[PDB]
């Protein structure tokens, strides 16, 4: 008789790896030296269901990045590379977008960045509630702009931003790939108008579409008997 | 019969029994919004009565989208077309008249932000298969497959959930054994305070027979279900300079 | 400066941190909270809602709406059994995908009470009696109307009460839990020009004394 | 000494730090602050300044001073249109490079009001009437003087008011936003030995209720 | 009847091969805790490493060793060292088991790629 | 921020620690302590019990 762990915040405010970001430090294809992530809550199926218990949600965000590096094999594993610096730039809704590792949009002012050297504690940056409306929508029964044009159930209004990742240093002499892991912990959660859990599996991350599943697991009889 | 009270809104009148179990949506009454508001005080606050529907033994259910079902209903649809932003709360009377020799049951819910699932998975839904205004869209009992259509199946209700778990939303149970009518009052629910009334559907009325209509070999094979909807505390943006 | 000693546990990312953090976006104006109706501050508000139970989950009836309808009609015997299911909210396949079973699959420990509700969806002219027996845990399933009668039972008359509510006492999975059987007492007496076949539907929700202790992952979401 | 445990997030350079820092140059005398006139403590003092709008940005007129001059003269019809532009301060190409558009391109969210001002730069002998219609967002552009008349309009008489000010209500990009059209009502009546061709110039500034929420990089500076 | 404080001492040594000359970046380990009543992973790429109600710790090479406290998580009031009886349905099931006093289990994997 | 100097003895795991620790399971309800008879708060209660001595331990 406690009911302190059935709270909304003791149910949703837990960290979870949501995406893995792979990028290198020396290539020839000029887009494998960086990677990005458009921030949403629809990639981990667990957290997607736990947020689809409710229609409107409203939370802060605390992201912790776990950054690890492993060198690719070559002729020249015998090297002395100094410690690597990574950049994690945040693009708010309405910000410019880089198109290479040497693009000017890595240098712009109103895109907050974090510079981390190898060996330290993992980085961390908080992201506030940055919607125009009062709460995010998990569900949206309508069109975004000019109905019967545009995708059904979009809700332009609830975008949170996106991240970009590159190695700050120059091109090294051996290829070293770095994979980061993103721990997305929502904070100060308030939820409204609850709704039943999903029964069917998921098919895409941008719509509610499904194949019809059953209702439960079927029995053999209707009346029970002894062992 | 049982102390019938006669409600008159505007120039329309409807009859209701004395008991009148009214379900307020989430405990909240529809009120005004406490960059200027302009309200159509009562010229749009009257009962709008839809067509009766056809409940055989094999009827599986119906749904209406608000407020898309009142786009051809006089001054409410006029104020939908002239203004740009909108806000309203609703009152829904659902009568279903039948004799004492009939048996059946109905769930009457109102589902905010009911995003429908398409029949074919990665395709697009037309608007004529989501909403229709007048006479409703009917569920199916099996897995339907039509070109650019909602996945119509009762046991998932077009949303992917169990249909028995729809009692979390504001509901009543019309049991023809005892009850005769259901009455649900619904406030305004959105993340923004006013949204465009043609693009965004606020909620979805749903009527589903759990216990099917079932009767003798000589009675009437067919009972109607009369739906009556009446907006409460509606207002729009209005055009001035100041 | 000030002398400071580093304790062990430094420079690690424990996943259940509670420390402060710097903000990526200071000097930002957060839009204020608006009164939206229907606020949830506790998940055990959600599981206090009655919901229909698929008791008739005999095979090939699950993919339909017949999965909820419990058939009852006129029987030439009198001590037969209408339905029955094991009383395990979350382990049993009957109230598995029920909303209460869905709140209770996110926890490894749970305890409290449970309400059942049984509604008769026949005509207004029919009448009859049922025997809703409750076999406590440890006790077996009865095979007779008479063996179920000497236990804990309730006689529910159709002709004067269309819904009986049966608040089952203490049930737990880590604080065979019981059985709920339904026996005929009399046949269903019907006048002329009124159909014989009828339906019962179940409902279930928790009481206000329901607790949970340890969160986990749900056994129903499988990763692609 | 004192026992101290290192929390995660240590030894990193978060770019939006707020911590203290040691000074490279202590024992240095900073020259004191002198009263210099014109101090700015808020960027929304700057955008409360009216500025000329290049409404006549028809092609090849942009590289001149003719880009600001709106031509108006004597018309043998009477319900024609003088000018018109979409009401989007920052997205539209009309008030794109306006000072208010320049303060508003440094932010992803902005809301508030907007003032327009229309000044007639003809002779002191001319007279006439215009119809400054405001199509609200969602509503289309009217094609008639009469269709613009039943909307929100203002009749601005040249012969007794050389400047009309039109404070447009609520406009936002994340808190089709509207139109401002100008219709002839009467022709411009002119005496002898006074030239017929004349000019209107626009002005725009915000009101005191204007807010922004999230800074970003400007889309106009491109790196060499 | 006790709380639990677990400290993990993590050390790594490379196996010999042709390619000891390499530059591997620092390794991240995962230590996931499964409470009594939780799912169980069956590979390193299983989905149960990603589930929500299984608390994990992510540690990078070089820091102080990790530490996480584990409370008293039995249904009954105390653990039993001794139990004179059967767990379920006596003369079936193992003598002296006591289902009730399980505390959980741990799982370990390297977070990085191969 | 605040100036902080690391003393020696940092980032070690001394086995007889006494520091605080974060909890793996917050938001958890621990079942309350019941009165069980026979509580031991001292091992020198146990050795105040007479016990038979095997004096005749001839082989």
């Amino acid at each position: 008789h406690v009911r302190s762990e059935s709270s909304v915040e003791n149910f949703l405010s837990r960290s979870a790896c949501v995406y893995i970001v792979e990028y290198k430090t020396r290539d020839d294809t000029p887009d494998k030296m960086y990677d990005s992530w458009v921030i949403n809550t629809r990639q981990v199926a667990q957290l997607r269901r736990k947020l689809e218990f409710f229609t409107y949600v409203r939370f802060d965000v605390e992201v912790t990045f776990v950054i690890t590096s492993v060198q690719d094999d070559s002729t020249r594993q015998n090297t002395d590379t100094p410690a690597l610096t990574h950049q994690i730039m945040y693009v708010p809704p309405g910000g410019p977008i880089p198109q290479a590792v040497d693009d000017y949009n890595w240098q712009t002012s109103t895109n907050p960045s974090v510079f981390w050297t190898e060996g330290n504690a993992p980085p961390r940056m908080s992201i506030p509630f940055m919607s125009v409306g009062n709460a995010y929508s998990n569900f949206y029964d309508g069109w975004s702009h000019f109905s019967q044009t545009g995708v059904y159930g979009f809700n332009t209004l609830n975008n949170m931003g996106k991240l970009y990742f590159r190695h700050v240093n120059d091109k090294t002499i051996s290829p070293i790939t770095s994979k980061v892991r993103i721990y997305f912990k929502p904070k100060h959660v308030k939820a409204w108008v609850p709704r039943p859990p999903r029964l069917c599996e998921y098919t895409h991350k941008d719509n509610v579409d499904f194949e019809p599943k059953g209702v439960t697991t079927s029995r053999t009889q209707l009346t029970i008997s002894n062992s | 019969s049982d102390r019938v009270r006669s409600i008159t809104l505007g120039n329309s009148t409807i009859t209701t029994q004395e008991s009148a179990n009214v379900v307020v949506g989430y405990g909240v009454w529809p009120d005004y919004l406490s960059d200027q508001p302009t309200q159509p005080d009562v010229a749009t606050c009257r009962f709008y009565t839809l067509d009766s529907v056809s409940w055989m033994k094999e009827s599986q259910g119906w749904w209406w989208k608000f407020p898309d079902a009142l786009r051809d209903m006089g001054l409410f649809g006029q104020n939908m077309q002239y203004h740009y932003l909108g806000r309203s709360g609703y009152t829904i009377h659902v009568q279903c008249n039948a004799s004492k020799f009939h048996q059946g049951c109905l769930l009457v819910v109102c589902v905010p932000e009911a995003e429908m699932g398409a029949a074919n998975i990665n395709e697009k839904i037309n608007r004529e298969h989501l909403s229709n205004g007048e006479v409703a869209n009917t569920f199916s009992g099996t897995k339907s497959s039509n070109t650019n259509d909602v996945q119509q199946a009762v046991f998932n209700a077009g949303m992917g959930v169990a249909v028995g778990n729809l009692t979390i939303f504001p509901h009543q149970w019309i049991n023809l054994r005892t009850n005769n009518c259901a009455t649900i009052v619904m406030p305004y629910i959105n993340s923004v305070p006013m949204d465009n009334m043609f693009r965004h559907y606020n909620f979805t009325l749903m009527i589903i027979p759990f216990a099917k209509l079932d009767y003798a070999a000589g009675s009437s094979t067919y009972i109607p279900i009369t739906v009556t909807v009446a907006p409460m505390c509606a207002e729009y943006n209005g055009l001035r300079l100041g | 400066g000030l002398p400071v000693m580093n304790t062990p546990g430094s420079n690690q990312f424990l996943t259940s941190d509670d420390y402060q953090s710097p903000t990526a976006m200071p000097q930002f104006d957060v839009t204020p909270e608006m009164n939206i109706p229907g606020e949830v501050k506790n998940l055990m508000e959600i599981a206090e809602v009655d919901s229909v139970v698929p008791v008739n989950n005999v095979n090939e009836n699950v993919n339909s709406l017949e999965a909820y309808r419990i058939p009852v009609h006129s029987v030439t015997e009198t001590g037969a059994q209408v339905f029955g299911f094991t009383l395990q909210p979350g382990a049993d396949t009957v109230m598995e995908r029920t909303l209460l079973g869905e709140i209770l699959n996110y926890y490894a420990n749970w305890s409290g009470s449970i309400k059942l509700t049984f509604m008769y969806c026949g005509s207004a002219m029919a009448t009859g009696k049922f025997l809703l027996a409750y076999s406590p845990p440890g006790a077996g399933v009865p095979k007779n109307r008479r063996e179920a009668m000497l236990g804990t039972h309730i006689i529910w008359d159709i002709g004067l009460q269309s819904s009986c509510v049966l608040c089952v006492p203490w049930i737990s999975q880590t604080h065979d839990a019981g059985f709920i059987t339904c026996w005929y007492q009399t046949s269903i007496v019907v006048p002329a020009e009124v159909q014989n076949q009828s339906v019962i539907l179940c409902f279930v929700s928790a009481c206000n004394d329901f607790s949970v202790r340890l969160l986990r992952d749900s056994p129903f979401v499988r990763q692609t």
